[PDB]
């Protein structure tokens, strides 16, 4: 198999060779182990053979497969394995290196293949073994489509061992009109006919012959024999009794625009419903030629032909034959005035490149899915209430949605996270950003998702973890901004209902916890809330939305839970003890993501995104809101106090188990919000300086942060070497970002005392380890555990303490080597 | 140099003309077409 790589000049037997091996392995009188090493080979040749040669494969298989019967199971898998291969080739605008770019006709074929296997798994009945084998295959032709491919025949009907079935044609009427445009065009015909005779230096001769070279039909139409004249008409009033079939009319009222001399139909032009019309004749064309070679088969017993594939599978240029002369019939009838009606075709032809893209579709999707699973979710309520014996209708729609919809919106939106986050203005992605629809649509899946799966852990069971990791991903890919700016009043309610419901939810968790509808609320929260706002918040600080999303409403539900988790924090339960991290979390990220300097009231006036400079003080009534921002809610002390009560701490000396409040929420919480309000407030890089700008809503400095990384620095110290410290890493986590603002003075001042100790330390273990294997039997034996327990304790302490030591080393590094240090030169030492 | 101290110098990287009397003699691709003989590998082309 290998050596088929590169094979291009034999691309024709390569493909001969392809369907030869596909229709061997649909294989009846085949064992097993046949079919086995069949299939074997098909992979095989599959995964070295170039994309662009696989085609006429999948064309073959997009007929095949969407019947998913027992055949379409290793169809899956070659695609699934092919699309994983060479999903560049389809996707990237330059496509894969070396192997080209995809076609227009591949990207219809994979789209087709992709709806129809959607489909029919849609409307399968559950069966564990095809749902397994068919959710990676459309994840993997879903990663290979681009998000914004417009298909260029799209088609809103959506009609519909190939049996090619055309309309009756035969038991239909010709009309004496039609009859009329009949003759014209059977002279039309004849015309554009004996031109081509003319090119071949054929002449109206006595007989027909190859040699003679003259064909003695070609006559004028007077001298024409009337016998062989409908015999020239017989496919036009075939065709015209079809369109009647279709109900086609048409009506000579309205007037639009031997010797061969047929008039050029080029020049006219053919509209787009004219231009549809066309391929549904072409079709039914198609439809009779393959039933007359399905009657050739038949009579013969068996065989299958090579193009009994249907017309729009059928690329462009074996479209062309059938395609161009249903338009020389089409322009013909408009010619002599027959201007066809559309009615159906005509209404269901709108629609604009946005709403074809594929993307747009699979949301719109989705969406319905949504709905449905709202539906069965109440059912499933209802039932588990009352009646907890009996079997749920919607089993199969149950199956449907947890087995394929979660894993395919997973994988879709990890894979087209950037394109939904481009903009216009600003592009993340290789190529193509979504539209403001497609935005509004991805943010309704998130609302409505999270509205699902609310207070339903339980419910949901082992699906929960899938549903809480598709709210990650779709929170991570929601672009918050421009749905919020400009967008539906529905969607930005939705997305207003949800963080309303999480501050609410996360309220009664906090007075539960302060002191079985307590149990759900509970673990809904710390299973679900928690993290996927943590993720919400983190998202919309990493791309600066907070600006432009967190206000008004937004804003008085981000005070209620910033608050409220604060407020929590004090008090002093095991169940507190063990929530203090992800309440830290998500108290840290909400703090960066907030617009408003919520330590800082004194200076709210300066904040233009703050609700009471936005809304009215006559405004804000109609709301609970208080007159004024200091009583939003007060329990959360001013800056000046918090940095007070964390230097007098630090100084003080207190271990962990005496401040478990502040280390694990109030450190977080303020090293995400001091750099946040750095930038925008006094000694920023001043953009707008030179023109007018008003007053800082902040006082934050480096000094500020200066102080906080050296209260840090000194709680750890105040805490290194003692038995127990989980809370170390994830305090040096938070204060990363702080180092940045460090003084050149805290090398001197913290860091080189700090690793002094630590040094010392180690120097006491090593010297312990040698003692120990100088000593021998049961005396090294035991006393190695204690050892062991030193270096586990003294490695906490380094990876505690290091992160920040990195961060400051290569903020200082530039001024060190520039002028020597002698303080940089004894941390080097130490 | 600007940034030699910082990072490369001490790892032990040299400039690349430390040790030239001179200006190191530089090439560019001027975009004036030109004449030249059909390679005897042209992908595409091929005289007989």
């Amino acid at each position: 198999a290998p050596l088929f790589a590169g094979t291009e000049h034999r691309a024709i037997m390569v493909d001969s060779m392809l369907h030869t091996v596909y229709r061997l392995s649909r294989g009846r009188s085949l064992t097993k182990a046949q079919r086995d090493v069949i299939e074997d080979c098909l992979m095989a040749l599959c995964r070295y053979i170039r994309p662009s040669m696989l085609q006429h494969l999948l064309r073959r298989l997009v007929f095949d497969v969407p019947i998913l019967n027992e055949f379409a199971k290793m169809p899956l898998k070659l695609l699934t394995n092919h699309y994983e291969r060479c999903w560049k080739y389809y996707c990237l605008p330059t496509g894969w290196a070396n192997f080209g770019v995809t076609s227009e006709e591949e990207l219809h074929l994979t789209r087709k293949l992709f709806w129809g296997i959607f489909d029919s798994l849609a409307h399968k009945k559950y069966d564990q073994e095809l749902y397994r084998i068919a959710m990676p295959c459309l994840c993997a032709i879903a990663g290979a489509l681009p998000p914004d491919y417009v298909d260029a025949s799209y088609s809103s009907k959506t009609e519909k061992n190939f049996d090619p079935r055309p309309v009756e044609t035969l038991n239909v009427i010709i009309p004496e009109k039609l009859d009329s445009f009949i003759n014209k065009f059977a002279e039309y015909t004849h015309e554009k006919w004996a031109f081509d005779k003319i090119q071949n230096n054929w002449s109206y001769g006595e007989n027909i012959d190859e040699e003679l070279k003259t064909h003695p039909m070609l006559r004028p139409y007077k001298t024409f024999s009337e016998k062989d004249k409908e015999i020239y008409r017989w496919p036009i009033k075939e065709s015209l009794k079809a369109m009647i079939a279709w109900e086609w009319t048409v009506e000579k009222a309205r007037e639009g625009e031997y010797n061969p001399q047929p008039p050029d139909l080029s020049v006219v032009t053919l509209s787009r419903e004219l231009q549809a019309m066309a391929e549904q004749l072409a079709e039914n064309y198609h439809n009779t030629w393959g039933r007359k070679k399905k009657q050739e088969l038949e009579a013969k017993g068996g065989g299958s032909h090579p193009l009994l594939v249907p017309y729009d599978t059928l690329t462009a240029k074996e479209k062309a034959r059938d395609r161009e002369k249903a338009q020389e019939l089409l322009k013909f009838l408009q010619m002599n005035g027959y201007a066809v009606t559309r009615g159906l075709k005509d209404m269901e032809l709108d629609t604009s490149s946005i709403e074809k893209r594929f993307a747009f579709g699979f949301l719109q999707q989705l969406l319905r899915w949504m709905d449905i699973s709202q539906e069965f979710i109440a059912h499933l309520e209802a039932v588990v209430s009352s009646g907890r014996v009996e079997k749920s209708p919607h089993e199969q729609e149950i199956k449907f949605f947890a087995k394929i919809l979660l894993p395919l919106i997973n994988q879709y939106f990890t894979n087209h996270c950037l394109y939904f986050l481009s903009t216009p203005a600003k592009v993340l992605g290789s190529g193509g950003h979504a539209s403001n629809k497609e935005k509004e649509m991805i943010t309704s899946l998130f609302c409505k998702l999270a509205a699902l799966v609310r207070h339903r852990v339980s419910l949901f069971g082992t699906d929960a973890p899938a549903v809480v990791n598709c709210l990650h991903i779709l929170a991570r890919s929601l672009d918050a901004r421009t749905v919020m700016k400009s967008g539906p009043e529905i969607v930005k309610a939705g997305l207003r209902s949800f963080f309303e419901s999480a501050s609410e939810d996360i309220e009664k968790m906090v007075e539960n916890l302060r002191l079985k509808g307590v149990g759900q609320n509970l673990t809904y929260t710390t299973v679900a809330l928690l993290p996927v706002l943590t993720t919400l918040f983190q998202h919309i600080a990493q791309h600066q939305f907070g600006d432009d999303v967190i206000l008004d409403d937004v804003q008085v539900s981000c005070y209620r839970t910033l608050c409220s988790i604060y407020s929590l924090g004090t008090t002093r339960n095991p169940y507190v003890e063990k929530l203090r991290p992800a309440l830290g979390e998500c108290l840290a990220r909400l703090a960066a993501a907030m617009p408003v300097a919520f330590l800082e009231p004194e200076l709210n006036e300066y904040n233009a995104c703050s609700v009471y400079t936005t809304k009215s003080p006559r405004e804000r009534a109609i709301l609970g809101l208080p007159n004024s921002v200091e009583e939003m809610c007060p329990d959360i002390p001013v800056l000046e106090r918090l940095m007070a009560e964390i230097g007098g701490l630090a100084e003080s000396g207190a271990r962990y188990t005496e401040m478990p409040h502040v280390i694990e929420i109030t450190l977080p919480m303020l090293c995400s919000y001091l750099p946040r309000w750095w930038e925008r407030g006094p000694e920023a890089p001043p953009p707008a300086l030179p023109a007018g700008a008003p007053p800082p809503c902040t006082a934050v400095t480096s000094d500020h942060l200066n102080s906080l990384l050296g209260n840090i620095l000194r709680i750890i110290v105040n805490n290194l070497g003692i038995d127990e410290a989980s809370w170390m890493k994830r305090l040096a986590v938070f204060a990363q970002p702080i180092v940045s603002r460090a003084r050149p003075e805290l090398l001197r001042s913290h860091f080189i005392p700090t690793i002094g100790r630590l040094r010392k330390r180690a120097g006491k273990v090593v010297a312990e380890e040698e003692q120990l294997r100088l000593e021998a039997k049961a005396e090294a034996e035991e006393g190695e555990l204690l050892v062991r327990d030193e270096f586990s304790v003294l490695c906490r302490d380094l990876y505690a303490l290091y992160p920040l030591l990195i961060r400051y080393v290569d903020n200082n590094r530039a001024h060190w080597l520039t002028e020597p240090n002698p303080n940089a030169e004894e941390l080097f030492r130490m | 140099l600007r940034f030699f101290a910082i990072c490369g110098l001490q790892e032990g990287f040299e400039p690349f003309a430390i040790n030239m009397q001179r200006p190191v003699t530089t090439w560019f691709s001027k975009s004036l077409p030109q004449f030249e003989p059909v390679p005897l590998e042209h992908p595409h082309y091929e005289v007989a």
